[PDB]
């Protein structure tokens, strides 16, 4: 019976992400006036397809260490696929006691596929721009987790089902709406999209190509299903469990979807730029709200129970 | 200590989580919580040089419940019988 | 007090990111102090009942002390019901 | 045993797809240091120190459960202060600048 | 004593002899230095756990928290070296023979 | 038109509706038709395993009432 | 059998040890620790050492061995040697194997062994704790005391992460 | 460096000195020793060249692999006693890991090859804390887990270090090395006596303090390294190698100078305990450490060496160096033997 | 004493099931349906409970 | 809004932790009969 369940999870994320590829070409496409994929298959549904199919026949295109080479993927992918298994939508797969420090944990781990490909590339510049890219993943990965610690101060564990209760009355957005907003960017550049996405950037100043894709928008997805539940908060009927789920993904598509939208709307940064951003503007007021967090619910009398 | 600041201040710096029987959040107990406490007033005030000779047996109750070194080679003792008596069919175990 | 003003004005126009920050932090440090609220937070944490509440052996000298749950000694929550 | 089955078959089936994109019918017959900038190293280095910080205040959540809230409050403000100094000193030392 | 602590102390070990017999990058030898950490680690948190001394649970998190600082410490005398030589090679910390 | 955007957004919707579903009714048949019990300190997995042995067939979602006093 | 899955978990964390201790490339060597702290987190969780066990993860793995991996890519090595190459180190890694196996072996036929000392072998489930039925954790109502009972250990503590962060700069300037 | 980061760096490594003597945790002791040490590294490290490098690393290398077998005799004796008490350990093997923990940081003999080394490699100021301060926090822990000690093996570190340190200054002629193996032989005696009476050590450690101090701050007056750089003294400051020579007399233990007296009360102390053999062996092979003191009093003070003719464009110059403490040092040095009873205030 | 507890809970078990059965079984059922057994989900039906309680016994 | 439904979770897990109370005696009775009983059954096979 797990064993289904695991299954109703894995294919229908991977499904998922093969069709955001087309959604964010078509999205694309009419923010910038035209179409986007409209003839392979009706309105462009199989043009996922055709690609996946293309990619995986193509010639496999020496690598400095062998096992490295294929570590790096696996990792990448196997990791993506572990982030969903706490996700509560209401229920999840494995209900976790710490779900959100396990998140954080796991989510730490995903920049050694960033490492290893760099040391498998057997070239010097590909080296260089792997450890760049690891600068920028850790380097905001500092945020993240003192935001996250600053919301849980008012939901009080670390379990993610909580963060369903904390928000019975009320989205979390709207107590933390700046904690929010530098959430939302860290997940950008955390996730190496635009406009923080400088290893496409500086780069440019088959199948293995497409698991490490399939991998990074696993990532994306799933950050934006953590904004939802984090700040954006869905009510969870007992008697009725797919109301939740039919809310809380229209949540997590609209957010999503915003992150199409922000790639077709500004130019990039540039990598020192973007290490200021974190270190001399985001990690200042991370830390001021993060003390602010902290005191608030005791000065108020609104801590949260422990259970 | 080496100079007893502590002491003479009446500040606690770190005693408070050298010893298990010492005060815990929510007076959850250590398992030895009575052994370490029977074997510390015992030993409270006579020094080390008397207490190494007349509280060996408090001391020694209290490393059995540390570490259960006789209490595990008892249970192998008689798991070691039981296997040898069902090896010969002597011996057939209750529900 | 006038420097102290046109201080502060070059900083917001100059850096309203720092000014945020250190505004945001120093409300964190003081305003526990000033709030008539913070009391409750000590009251609230204390109330909760985590372990058994083991009973008194009654010597007939405890006439604080209550008999039965629902007896009127021994602390009551009307303060944290109205809360 | 149900979170080490998602374990395994999250890895097992990364390890198949890898497996299979890189094994497909083809129809044919026929350690110096590298350019090391000090710069990169710090920004590591940073992150270490700041990450154990955070380690200690990951507890923050069940801390403010105490009833001695003065004494938590206080210590958990003091090092939330300390990191704001630490990033304040690597600041004002030039270590957060990527030129020269 | 119990089955795992045969390991744990034999990780340590290991570890310890790692150390000690050293090659010739001198990042391998601080491998060796944060596996003695880990096996610690894990050897602590044992005992601490199995014996329930809820306070002493922080110890642990200390222990990790100062090796790491102590690990990046290492680090930047490692890149020191390697910058003066061009690699962390041990055999060239010899200076100070004379 | 933009309108054309929706049927890969519908797929899209429908293979994220699928997880969460499938959990839930999943839960529900493994469950007696409940909500998976919650345990995550050891006063709930406690009060799980003595519903179990209460339950007379070793499982802890099968409740037993007055019926059985 | 599950039973003895704790002693599993300590084999494997040995045989990671021997993977680094006898130190191949330090590329490989990181490989080692990496999967010996996975390990030997796994071992702290059987224990009821939840978030002790996360922590590793956290902060061993996804803190100090990254910038480890970091800095070795950078000022050590680029390109691994082949793993057991080296003679030492294979022989060095197959000495520390056999003694590994040699000693699980004796442990599981006898249910106990003297490797020096004496060692219970008939797993780590037996010295368990038997009752517990509270509505909290007592690893995280320990942890969550470093900041009421704490102060002294979250003051020399906190000091000493800045003066890290200060002595490191003044370390690399040169 | 900047004079306030200096003045924070070196109040860390007196907090963490003061972390581990008043610390009754073992887990605070440890930690202590990790601040000091982190807090150390800077200035050995501060006048930025390779052989700062080499000892700094070197000085890493083994101070953290010290700490890595303290922290495992604390936590094998937290699983044989599930204390954390400072005090005697309930684990001999326990015992052994921080006796050999503890002699590794004090630099004694096997564990001495740092010793000469990074004190080669450090300025003059950061040597005379590197083989005084540091000194303070890992005896002090000796001082209270004696009792569970090993004597023979304490003994036998003991011994060896007075016949390393003495054998190995003779053949130096660079001055920091002259201190490092001296200050070997010394820690010797320091721990000899310690099973024995504890107090002495501390008589020992304060005594050597003081003319390990002097000696240092003599040096860095004059900016004198070496021995022939030294021997140019007498031709610029002809107090200074009267001062030199009687400091160097009284660490050679020649009555009636205040450096007899250690070595006085601990042979009475020992032979109170039937131990006659090892005090006279002791006092014999100090008898190295003299000589090659008497080298250094001979290129000095009591003999001319050859000078340079740009020496004399120094001679219209004064010392502008602090010196600080230098002459209550130096007389504490010599003439305090007889004040020998007072050693009862460490009682 | 362990012995007069469970007589004790035994006859209080008794009494509820002489008098109000019923709607202590819709209460339970309530509570039960709940992964975590919440009360603030059963409010009504806590309600019908608590008011045959007290009208009966 | 955050401070009022977070009292009222306070309230909710007091009500909580009170259930607990009550049970809690009848629980520990027979946790008490049930490691006697297996303790004294291990004693049955023991002796034989
Ligand atoms: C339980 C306890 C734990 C058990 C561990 C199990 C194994 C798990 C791994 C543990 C870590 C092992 C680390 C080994 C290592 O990395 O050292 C590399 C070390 C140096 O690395 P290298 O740079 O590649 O140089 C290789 C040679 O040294 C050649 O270098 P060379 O340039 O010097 O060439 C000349 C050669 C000259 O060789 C000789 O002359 C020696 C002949 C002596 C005859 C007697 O030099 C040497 O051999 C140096 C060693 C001399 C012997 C020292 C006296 C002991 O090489 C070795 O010595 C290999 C020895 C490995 C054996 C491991 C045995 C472990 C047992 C420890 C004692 C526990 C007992 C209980
Ligand atoms: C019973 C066992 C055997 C006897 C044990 C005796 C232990 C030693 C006792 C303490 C002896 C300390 C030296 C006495 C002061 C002599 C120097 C002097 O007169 O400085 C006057 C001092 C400045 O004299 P100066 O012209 O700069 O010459 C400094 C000397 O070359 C000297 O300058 P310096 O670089 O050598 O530094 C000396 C002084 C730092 O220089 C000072 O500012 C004098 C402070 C001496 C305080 C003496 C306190 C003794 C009572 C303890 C309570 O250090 C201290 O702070 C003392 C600790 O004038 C003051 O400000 C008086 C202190 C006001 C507070
Ligand atoms: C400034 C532009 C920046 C761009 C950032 C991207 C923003 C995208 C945000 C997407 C989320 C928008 C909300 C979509 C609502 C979907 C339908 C829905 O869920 O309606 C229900 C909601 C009230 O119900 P509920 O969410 O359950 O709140 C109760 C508290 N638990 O009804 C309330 O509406
Ligand atoms: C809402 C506001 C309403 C207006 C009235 C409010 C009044 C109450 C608020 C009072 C607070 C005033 C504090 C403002 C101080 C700002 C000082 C400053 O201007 O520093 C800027 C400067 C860095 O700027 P830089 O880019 O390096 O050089 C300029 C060249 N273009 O100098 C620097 O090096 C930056 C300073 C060092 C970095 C410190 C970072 C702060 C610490 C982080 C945590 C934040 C505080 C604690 C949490
Ligand atoms: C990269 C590879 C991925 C590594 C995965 C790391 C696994 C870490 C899982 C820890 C998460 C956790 O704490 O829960 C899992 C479970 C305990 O569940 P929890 O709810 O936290 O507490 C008990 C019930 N209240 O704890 C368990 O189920 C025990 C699992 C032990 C085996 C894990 C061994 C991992 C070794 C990886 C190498
Ligand atoms: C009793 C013994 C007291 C010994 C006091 C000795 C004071 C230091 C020697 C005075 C000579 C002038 C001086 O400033 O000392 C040198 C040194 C400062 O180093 P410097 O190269 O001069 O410049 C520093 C800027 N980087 O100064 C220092 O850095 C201080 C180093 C000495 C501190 C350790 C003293 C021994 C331990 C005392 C405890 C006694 C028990
Ligand atoms: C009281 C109870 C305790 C008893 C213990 C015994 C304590 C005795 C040791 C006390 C401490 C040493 C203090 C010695 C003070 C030395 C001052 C002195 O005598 O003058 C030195 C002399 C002056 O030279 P200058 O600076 O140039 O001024 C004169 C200008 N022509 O400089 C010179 O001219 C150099 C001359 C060559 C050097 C010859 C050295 C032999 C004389 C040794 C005297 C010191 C004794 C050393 C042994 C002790
Ligand atoms: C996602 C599931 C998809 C299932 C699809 C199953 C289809 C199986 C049949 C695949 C046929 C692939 O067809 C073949 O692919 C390889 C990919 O390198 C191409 O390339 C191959 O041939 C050329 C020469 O022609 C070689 O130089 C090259 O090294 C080799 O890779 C071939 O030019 C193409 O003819
Ligand atoms: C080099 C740094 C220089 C700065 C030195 C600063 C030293 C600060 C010392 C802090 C500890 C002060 O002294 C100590 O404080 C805390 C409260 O604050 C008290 O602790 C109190 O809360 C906890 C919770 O139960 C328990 O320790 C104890 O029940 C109670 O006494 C100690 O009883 C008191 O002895
Ligand atoms: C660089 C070092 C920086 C260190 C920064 C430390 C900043 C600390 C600032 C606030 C510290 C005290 O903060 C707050 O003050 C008020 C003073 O009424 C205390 O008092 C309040 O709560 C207590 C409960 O304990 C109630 O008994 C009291 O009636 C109530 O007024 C709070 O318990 C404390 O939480
Ligand atoms: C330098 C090596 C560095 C790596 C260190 C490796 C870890 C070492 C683990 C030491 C833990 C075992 O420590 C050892 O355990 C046994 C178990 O009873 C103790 O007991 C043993 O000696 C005493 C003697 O009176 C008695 O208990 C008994 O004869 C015997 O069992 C030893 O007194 C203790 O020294
Ligand atoms: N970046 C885009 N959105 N367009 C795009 N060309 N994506 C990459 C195409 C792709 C890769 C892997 C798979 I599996 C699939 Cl189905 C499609």
């Amino acid at each position: 019976m797990f064993m289904i369940n695991i299954l109703m999870l894995i294919i229908p994320i991977l499904l998922a992400v093969a069709f955001l590829t087309l959604v964010e070409r078509k999205v694309l496409g009419y923010m910038q006036l035209r179409k986007g994929p409209n003839v392979v298959g009706p309105y462009g549904l199989l043009q996922p397809i055709a690609d996946a199919i293309k990619l995986f026949i193509k010639e496999p295109l020496a690598t400095s260490s062998a096992s490295m080479f294929i570590l790096a993927p696996i990792m990448a992918l196997g990791l993506a696929l572990t982030m969903w298994i706490p996700l509560p939508m209401p229920y999840p797969l494995i209900n976790m006691n710490l779900g959100v420090l396990f998140m954080l944990a796991m989510s730490s781990l995903a920049v050694y596929s960033i490492l290893w490909s760099g040391w498998a590339s057997n070239s010097k510049y590909a080296l260089i721009g792997a450890l760049r890219a690891v600068a920028q993943t850790i380097s905001y990965e500092v945020t993240l987790a003192i935001i996250l610690l600053s919301v849980l101060l008012m939901s009080g564990s670390f379990t993610l089902s909580t963060l369903i209760t904390t928000q019975e009355q009320m989205w979390l957005i709207l107590p933390a709406w700046p904690l929010a907003m530098m959430w939302f960017i860290s997940t950008l550049a955390e996730t190496n999209r635009a406009p923080f996405d400088l290893t496409e950037g500086e780069s440019e100043l088959a199948g293995p190509f497409a698991l490490f894709f399939m991998a990074e928008y696993a990532n994306i997805i799933m950050m934006n299903i953590f904004t939802a539940i984090l700040f954006l908060g869905t009510s969870h009927n007992p008697h009725m469990p797919e109301l939740y789920t039919i809310n809380f993904t229209i949540k997590s598509l609209l957010l999503t979807m915003s992150f199409l939208w922000i790639r077709a709307s500004y130019p990039r940064f540039r990598y020192d730029q973007l290490m200021h951003l974190l270190w001399k503007n985001f990690l200042p007021l991370t830390l001021a709200l993060c003390m602010w967090h902290v005191s608030l619910p005791i000065l108020t009398s609104g801590i949260p129970p422990q259970t | 200590p080496f100079f007893d600041v502590q002491k003479r201040l009446g500040v606690d710096l770190d005693r408070w989580m050298t010893i298990q029987s010492a005060e815990q959040p929510h007076k959850i107990p250590s398992r030895c919580h009575a052994f370490e406490k029977e074997w510390i007033e015992c030993a409270h005030g006579i020094g080390s040089i008397r207490a190494e000779k007349e509280c060996k047996i408090e001391f020694e109750d209290f490393r059995e419940c540390l570490l259960r070194q006789k209490t595990m080679k008892r249970l192998h003792a008689i798991r070691r019988q039981r296997e040898k008596l069902i090896k010969e069919g002597k011996y057939t175990p209750p529900p | 007090a006038e420097r102290v003003a046109a201080f502060l004005k070059n900083v917001w126009a100059k850096e309203p990111v720092l000014v945020a920050s250190f505004a945001i932090a120093g409300l964190a440090v003081i305003l526990p102090t000033l709030s008539p609220y913070t009391k409750y937070s000590l009251m609230i944490n204390r109330a909760t009942p985590y372990n058994y509440p083991v009973p008194l052996r009654d010597d007939g000298n405890m006439p604080d002390v209550p008999s039965h749950p629902q007896d009127p000694q021994g602390p009551s929550l009307e303060w944290l019901k109205r809360l | 045993m149900n979170l080490m089955l998602a374990l395994l078959t999250n890895f097992t089936l990364a390890t198949l797809l890898v497996i299979i994109a890189f094994w497909l019918p083809q129809l044919n017959v026929y350690s110096a240091r590298l350019p090391f900038s000090m710069k990169f190293f710090l920004v590591a280095i940073t992150f270490l120190l700041f990450d154990l910080e955070i380690a200690l205040l990951l507890p923050l959540p069940w801390a403010s459960q105490t009833a001695n809230l003065n004494t938590m409050l206080t210590m958990a403000l003091f090092l939330i202060i300390l990191l704001a100094v630490s990033l304040a000193y690597e600041w004002t030392q030039k270590g957060l600048e990527w030129t020269e | 004593m119990s089955m795992v602590y045969m390991n744990i102390m034999m990780a340590f070990t290991v570890s310890l002899v790692g150390l000690l017999m050293y090659r010739s990058h001198l990042m391998s030898s601080l491998l060796c230095l944060e596996g003695m950490m880990l096996s610690l680690f894990v050897m602590a948190a044992l005992t601490i756990l199995n014996s329930h001394f809820t306070l002493a649970s922080m110890m642990p998190i200390i222990l990790l928290v100062f090796a790491a600082c102590e690990a990046a410490l290492g680090l930047s005398l490692l890149v020191m070296v390697s910058n003066t030589y061009g690699t962390d090679y041990v055999q060239n910390l010899n200076l100070l023979q004379c | 038109m933009w309108f054309e955007v929706l049927p890969g957004i519908a797929v899209m919707g429908v293979c994220l509706f699928i997880p969460g579903m499938a959990t839930a009714r999943i839960h529900r048949f493994s469950n007696g038709g409940k909500e998976k019990r919650v345990a995550h300190y050891p006063y709930q997995w406690y009060l799980m395993e003595r519903d179990r042995r209460v339950s007379g067939v070793n499982r802890s979602y099968v409740s037993k009432g007055l019926e059985n006093i | 059998m599950m039973l003895y899955i704790v002693f599993i978990l300590s084999v494997i964390f040995v045989m990671g040890f021997v993977g680094f201790s006898s130190k191949p490339s330090p590329i490989y060597g990181g490989l080692g620790l990496i999967v010996s702290g996975g390990v030997g987190c796994g071992i702290v969780l059987n224990f009821g050492g939840s978030f002790l066990g996360l922590m590793v993860f956290l902060i061993y793995l996804g803190g100090m061995m990254v910038v480890f991996g970091y800095t070795t890519a950078m000022a050590t090595e680029q390109y691994p040697e082949i793993w057991l190459s080296n003679k030492a180190v294979l022989g060095a890694f197959v000495t520390g194997l056999l003694m590994e196996f040699f000693m699980v072996y004796y442990v599981l036929k006898d249910k106990e062994v003297e490797v020096v000392f004496e060692f219970n072998g008939l797993g780590d489930w037996v010295i368990y704790d038997t009752g517990d039925s509270g509505f909290f954790s007592e690893e995280a109502m320990g942890i969550a005391a470093l900041y009421s009972y704490g102060t002294w250990l979250v003051i020399v503590t906190g000091w000493s992460l800045l003066i890290g962060v200060v002595v490191i700069m003044e370390i690399t300037r040169g | 460096m900047n004079p306030i980061i200096f003045i924070i760096i070196l109040l860390t490594i007196m907090l963490g000195t003061i972390i581990v003597m008043i610390s009754s945790h073992w887990l605070l002791v440890w930690i202590g020793f990790e601040m000091n040490m982190l807090a150390i590294i800077p200035i050995m490290m501060k006048n930025h060249n390779p052989r700062a490098t080499e000892a700094s690393t070197k000085y890493f290398l083994t101070q953290s692999t010290a700490s890595m077998l303290l922290m495992m005799a604390v936590i094998i004796n937290l699983m044989f006693s599930g204390q954390w008490t400072v005090m005697k350990l309930f684990n001999p093997m326990a015992s052994m890991l921080m006796t050999m923990a503890l002699a590794m940081k004090l630099g004694m003999a096997p564990f001495h090859f740092w010793v000469p080394e990074v004190t080669q490699g450090i300025p003059l100021s950061s040597g005379l804390i590197l083989l005084t301060w540091q000194k303070l926090a890992p005896m002090s822990v000796l001082y209270q887990i004696f009792p569970s000690i090993n004597l023979n093996l304490i003994l036998t570190l003991s011994v060896l270090s007075i016949l390393i340190g003495g054998w190995g200054g003779l053949n130096q002629t660079q001055l920091r090395k002259i201190m490092a193996y001296s200050s070997i032989a010394h820690m010797g005696w320091m721990t000899a006596v310690l099973p024995y009476n504890p107090t002495m050590t501390l008589l020992n450690l304060i005594i050597y303090i003081i003319m390990t101090s002097t000696m240092f701050t003599m040096f860095m007056a004059n900016s004198t390294t070496t021995t022939l750089s030294l021997s140019h003294t007498w031709n610029k400051t002809p107090i200074m190698t009267v001062l030199i020579l009687a400091t160097l007399l009284s660490m050679g233990g020649l009555p009636p100078l205040s450096g007899f007296m250690p070595k006085w009360m601990i042979i009475q102390e020992m032979t109170k305990n039937n131990s006659i053999i090892l005090p006279t062996f002791m006092a014999i092979t100090a008898l190295l450490n003299l000589y090659f003191y008497m080298r250094l009093t001979y290129s000095t003070t009591l003999t001319m060496f050859p000078s340079t003719n740009n020496m004399k464009m120094k001679w219209q110059f004064p010392l502008m160096k602090k010196m600080t403490f230098l002459p209550t040092m130096v007389v504490l040095s010599t003439m305090m033997l007889p004040l020998t009873p007072m050693l009862s205030v460490l009682e | 004493e362990g012995k007069l507890v469970n007589q004790c809970a035994l006859e209080f078990f008794r009494q509820i099931k002489r008098h109000c059965a019923e709607p202590f079984t819709e209460y339970w059922t309530c509570i039960d349906y709940s992964g975590l057994q919440l009360f603030r989900r059963c409010r009504k039906q806590q309600a019908q409970f608590d008011e045959c309680v007290l009208d009966k016994l | 809004s955050m401070m009022k439904w977070n009292r009222e979770r306070r309230r909710l897990q007091i009500e909580d932790f009170e259930a607990r109370i009550a049970l809690m005696p009848l629980l520990q009775a027979e946790k008490d009969r049930r490691v006697l009983q297996m303790l004294r059954e291990n004693l049955e096979e023991e002796a034989t």
